[PDB]
RNA sequence: AUUCAUAAUAACUUUUCGAAUCGCAUGGCCUUGUGCUGGCGAUGGUUCAUUCAAAUUUCUGCCCUAUCAACUUUCGAUGGUAGGAUAGUGGCCUACCAUGGUUUCAACGGGUAACGGGAAUAAGGGUUCGAUUCCGGAGAGGGAGCCUGAGAAACGGCUACCACAUCCAAGGAAGGCAGCAGGCGCGCAAAUUACCCAAUCCUAAUUCAGGGAGGUAGUGACAAUAAAUAACGAUACAGGGCCCAUUCGGGUCUUGUAAUUGGAAUGAGUACAAUGUAAAUACCUUAACGAGGUUGGA
RNA sequence: GUAGUCAUAUGCUUGUCUCAAAGAUUAAGCCAUGCAUGUCUAAGUAUAAGCAAUUUAUACAGUGAAACUGCGAAUGGCUCAUUAAAUCAGUUAUCGUUUAUUUGAUAGUUCCUUUACUACAUGGUAUAACUGUGGUAAUUCUAGA
């Protein structure tokens, strides 16, 4: 039967995608344990279980337990690393009630959706039938089938051989890349490809290709870290990461694996001291967007990309499936594939959609959605179905397109996106009360622009706020980005005030994040932002000196609430940065403490809470002086906070432990 | 030893039990009770290749474990396969009424003989020790280790009683002195009855005896073994074999072939 | 034999003791509820000896050796002693000291891979036994410590340590069958990973648990034995014989039927129950039912 | 000399009958594969038809699931490897030592509070087993009810 049938998959080097749909227990156990047996490439196989840390290693077959949730990112991930002859097990919820299924029984892994309780995602489920149900690739196999055709296995059934599956790297190893000539041979190189195309293997071949003494040495960096594994297992590679990496210049090809992840700033100024070889995956899961790939490119560049998979031959019918299935499809930067597309020219118009648009398939159908998901997705740093997965089925999520001409069905594309994200009742309501003074700030409701994108073509027309206009034309509305004094005043402009800068540089972009709000309704939504705006106020010197960057507060722009939140560091879970800086409530808490604030006291984890605050020491440093374990060091720094607030008022430190 | 033993093996279980040889490999290893190992009969030996009753070892298992009580032992019942009947004991077939008194050959094989309701009354005892125990009382000890409570006064530490089971009564006792009827419990001579002739104590740890009997043979054995069957020249149980009295292999020919 | 008991005896002992049993037997007693009536056991405790033991323990005895002469004493070589251990005897030790004493009957001592050795008849003889060691100490990777407990120097309890030494989603998470068989090996050397616990023995709790006991086989000249497996007879026909040492003489005379008779010869299958692996019990023993085909010399 | 060898020597290979032997022997080469000391009622614990299997004890029938039990599982069995030693033999009772096993026996002085002794129409607990909630690459796992 399959055990056929998996045979010629190997051989083939193709994978295929075993759906089992039923119950859970009917289908979906017992017959895991029934192919566990009888689905041998080797025997049987590895068959890890899903239900990061993975990808190194590859396994031969494997199972995603859909049966409640989806988390199509996992799912993406797990096809990467399954090898030549395996079959990724897809288990399902009974196939008629599947769309309506999730409900009750919900799409668990709705961490999407995060309602309280998980729903429906009938659209999702609406774009899985028709990718699946497209072409005879994937094995479809339902409960109440008391026998299940099977196109293709022993005998002749239905499968067209591939060749036998078993030079575009070394195309490009030495060869595309000599780069000596008349042009300068030191230069920046930079090879993009898809998921598996054996871009860190290219990477690797260079670094003993040069040798040391000989054709030369190397070097290496790349963000938080990525597998660093296969290209120096395919390497005198030595690694130091981009910050540290800043400090003095021995090599003469540097190489970054996924540099696209780096910030502009620390990244350009590497690239000036010597010569490299810059990689970046692309069309793919926690990948990056090609638009922002060429504005990255164009800031220098040599660039070469690789086609083919070394694990799988091409044509795979399970890649092409998750393909379709992520809408991993890039196109619309370069250009549209109709008579339209690449610059969109005309006047253009601001409308908004629903969700809706999904399921119809006609004028304003899966299509509308999907150019606009391509568009805002394209212009991302890094690429992600959860998006995808929100933009489908989760409530509270709205559109508003920015488009070129239209007149009949096909038209030109579209200028522009936003996505707003309604939240409240992650990112804009999750950390507002976190961060925040009131506890309460998570109960009402705002849309974040989780999105804005407009094509690099028609930038700098105006349509960005046309964008936003539109969402409000017809609690407030909400935004988080990385701080730039460019970004920022485009957010001012826009009506937005400045919330919150927090603590830790973004790793991707390197500069701080801050929250912004463009209040809504004043009932208690303005009340919120100019609440927190003024905590800012107060706020603002203990983060630019906390900075180090020591950036000062611009923002948008040119106690008893202390009590509380000092309250809640020492009696509950808020972090230190919260509200520590150089001076929030906590180090003000210092300045007032008679205590220990010095040697002990203070805000902060060394002395306990002076050492760290004030004097900015390490918590490695304190850790030792203070004699502590580690993670220890927080809970003396809460034990210090509370000592603190007894000391100032014992009835009031009380109450406020209390409720 | 790893600890203490707990079997029996078919070659090292005592001649008096006349076994199998070529039987199986083991034997029933009489339980700890009131005669010793080597100076008992398991009832297991006594209903099987004793009695003939019983058979095969299941057979016992019956027998003793039914809920009819068939096996009796000095007027008490037992159901253990291996109850270490011992000498001078009465055994009853309850299911029968059957009387037997457990005594040794003239050859030294367990012999069971067959009492009338009116032995089967009285036990003959042998006494242990005797000394004052507990709250100012006298206590006297039996090889069949019985204890007994407020004995008679005149009696020395190696005398014989006349037990009434009936009435868990003494009666009539007799010691051992120049003079009197006995019974070996166990020796190169054991089975044997006769009249004692005297009895030279050597203190230095070991004092003997000498005997006479019908055809007047010239017996010597240790006092432990010697059971005083009688007082002056009466018995006082009917004796297996004829009278307790072994024959040369010359009698025993001439008196059966008559050579 | 006693400072013995078993007495007391006081004291003073984180110290005990002492059936909150269950089982049927609840019908007799008086009351009439009653009070019992507990019967009888099951289920206990008590200490003693009651075997269970061990555990000592004198008192005879391993191979040779004087070319062993001398030995043994710091804490034991001894005595003797304080204690302490020891569960409880002990130099066993704490001490504390006794100097002891062993010894040519060779002691000190040496040397013998040393694990290690019950029955009875019997003029005479006949014979034979227990059964490949009755007997009977020391091993269950190394080490350690520990374990159970009536009861282990606990092999087959631990640990932990070491070591080996293993599974793995990374993470953790194994594992020491001279109680068997088995393949390697070894490599001298030997039968299926039979049948049953049929006994008779085992354990064992109130029965009929369980018995890797045992048994049963097979295999199996194994050592093997046995030593018994086509002949008895009908007729004709007859050439003359056929043998010798033979050289020729002699001897004399059946011999062939590839002729015609003999019993319902006998073998082998069939109930046949079965001493019978209560099943091997159809394979025995039957019983029968049936049922004969080396040499030399052309 | 003699042949034989009643020498083997192994060297050739054939009805019916069995008291019936076979990796201690080398290294005291070990755990492939196969494999493995637990247990019962007169008797101690089971649900007022969620052990529950009947069936109608019926205020506790059986009936057992499971547990509790409570037991053995210090037994052997293979192993000299040692060991020249009492090992062992006899040959010692042990006034010198411990003792299940088994019986036999068997035990009025427990307050006395300065008897609401409460009043024994025999206490308290504690727990499983048990229903469940689990976890984990995964335990004789284990979590929490």
């Amino acid at each position: 039967r399959i055990p056929t049938l998996i045979r010629n998959g190997l051989q083939t080097k193709k994978r295929s995608f075993f759906v089992v749909v039923g119950d859970h227990a009917k289908e979906a156990i017992v017959h895991l344990y029934y192919i566990m047996s009888s689905m041998d490439v080797r025997q049987n196989k590895s068959v890890l279980w899903a239900y990061d840390k993975i990808l190194g290693n590859t396994y031969g077959m494997c199972i995603l337990q859909d049966f409640e949730a989806i988390t199509p990112n996992i799912l993406a991930r797990t096809i990467e690393t399954v090898e030549g002859g395996g079959l990724v097990v897809l288990l399902l919820k009974g196939m008629t009630s599947l769309k309506q299924l999730y409900t009750m029984t919900m799409d668990v892994h709705a961490r999407y959706r995060t309602e309280a309780h998980d729903d429906v995602i009938a659209r999702f489920n609406e774009r899985f039938l028709l990718s699946l149900g497209s072409c005879e690739s994937c094995l479809v196999i339902d409960d109440e089938l008391n026998v299940l055709p099977i196109s293709g296995g022993k005998g002749v059934k239905p499968l067209p051989p591939p060749d036998e599956d078993e030079v575009d790297q070394a195309k490009a190893l030495l060869t595309f890349v000599d780069a000596i000539a008349e042009k300068t041979l030191r230069n920046t190189v930079t090879l993009t490809a898809a998921r598996g195309r054996g871009k860190s293997a290219a990477m690797g071949v260079a670094i003993a290709a040069a040798v040391a003494y000989g054709y030369s040495n190397i070097f290496i960096t790349s963000p938080s870290p990525e597998n660093l594994k296969t290209l120096f297992e395919f390497v005198t590679i030595q690694y130091i990461r981009p910050q540290d990496a800043h400090v003095l210049g021995q090599a003469e090809l540097v190489v970054i694996d996924e540099a696209a992840a780096i910030p502009l700033p620390l990244v350009k100024k590497l690239m000036g001291p010597y010569l490299v070889f810059m990689a970046s995956t692309i069309s793919g899961y926690e990948g990056t967007g090609r638009s922002l790939s060429l504005k990255l490119i164009k800031q220098l560049l040599k660039e070469i990309t690789l086609s083919e998979p070394i694990r799988y031959a091409q044509g795979d019918n399970v890649e092409k499936w998750l393909n379709t299935l992520l809408c991993l499809d890039a196109t619309l930067p370069r250009s549209k594939i109709s008579t339209t597309g690449c610059p969109d020219p005309s006047q253009c118009e601001l409308l908004h959609v629903n969700r809706d648009t999904l399921f119809s398939f006609h004028p304003v159908s899966e299509k509308f959605l999907q150019q606009m998901v391509a568009l805002y997705v394209a212009s991302h740093y890094k690429n992600s179905p959860n998006d995808l997965q929100l933009m489908s089925d989760a409530p509270a999520h709205e559109l508003f397109v920015l488009t070129g001409p239209i007149q009949e069905g096909r038209l030109p594309e579209p200028l522009c996106v936003i996505q707003v994200s309604l939240e409240g009742k992650d990112l804009i309501p999750w950390l507002v009360s976190q961060q925040f003074q009131d506890d309460e700030f998570a109960s009402l409701s705002g849309a974040r622009i989780v999105r804005i994108a407009t094509n690099p073509d028609y930038m700098s027309m105006g349509y960005g706020s046309k964008a936003l206009q539109l969402l409000v034309d017809y609690d407030y509305v909400g935004v988080s980005y990385g701080l730039t004094q460019q970004l920022h005043k485009f957010w001012k402009r826009a009506q937005f005030v400045p919330v919150y800068l927090r603590q830790t540089a973004n790793d991707l972009t390197g500069e701080h994040t801050c929250v912004m709000i463009r209040p809504l309704q004043d009932g208690n939504d303005p009340s919120w932002l100019g609440a927190f705006a003024a905590d800012f106020h107060k706020r603002f010197l203990s983060l630019l000196s906390y900075k180090f960057r020591e950036f000062p507060s611009i923002l948008a722009l040119t106690t008893p609430f202390d009590h509380k939140r000092l309250e809640s560091y020492a009696n509950g879970l808020l972090d230190y940065h919260v509200v520590l800086d150089l001076m929030p409530t906590i180090a003000q808490l210092y300045f007032t403490g008679r205590l220990r604030e010095a040697v002990k006291l203070s805000g902060l984890q060394q002395a306990i809470l002076l050492a760290l605050g004030l004097q900015r020491k390490d918590i490695d440093t304190l850790a030792t002086e203070l004699n502590l374990p580690g993670s220890q060091v927080l809970a003396i720094f809460m034990k210090i906070m509370r000592k603190v607030t007894q000391h100032f008022g014992a009835l009031v430190s009380g109450a406020i432990a209390a409720e | 030893a790893r600890g203490p033993k707990k079997h029996l093996k078919r070659i090292n279980a005592p001649k008096s039990w006349m076994l199998n040889k070529l039987g199986g490999i083991w034997a029933t290893r009489p339980s700890q009770g009131p005669h010793k190992l080597r100076e008992s009969l398991p009832l297991s030996v006594l209903l099987k290749e004793r009695l003939n009753y019983a058979l095969n070892g299941r057979d016992v298992t019956l027998i003793l474990n039914d809920k009819e009580q068939n096996v009796f032992v000095d007027g008490k019942v037992r159901r253990d396969k291996g109850y270490p009947t011992g000498l001078m004991d009465v055994v009853r077939i309850e299911k029968t009424d059957q009387s037997f008194r457990i005594l040794y050959d003239t050859k030294g094989r367990f012999v069971l003989k067959s009492l009338s309701k009116e032995e089967a009354k009285y036990k003959l005892l042998k006494v242990t020790a005797k000394a004052i125990g507990p709250n100012q009382i006298p206590y006297i000890v039996t090889h069949d280790s019985r204890t007994i409570r407020f004995p008679n006064p005149e009696i020395k530490i190696g005398d014989t009683l006349k037990y009434d089971l009936v009435n868990n009564k003494i009666e009539n006792f007799a010691h051992l002195e120049s003079g009197n009827v006995c019974y070996i419990q166990q020796g190169n001579n054991i089975g044997r009855v006769g009249i004692i002739q005297h009895i030279e104590k050597h203190q230095g740890s070991f004092d003997i005896c000498h005997v006479k009997d019908a055809k007047g043979n010239a017996f010597a054995t240790r006092l432990g073994n010697i059971f005083v069957l009688g007082q002056g020249k009466k018995s006082w149980i009917e004796l297996p074999s004829g009278d307790g009295v072994r024959e040369t292999i010359l009698e025993e020919r001439k008196r059966k072939f008559s050579y």
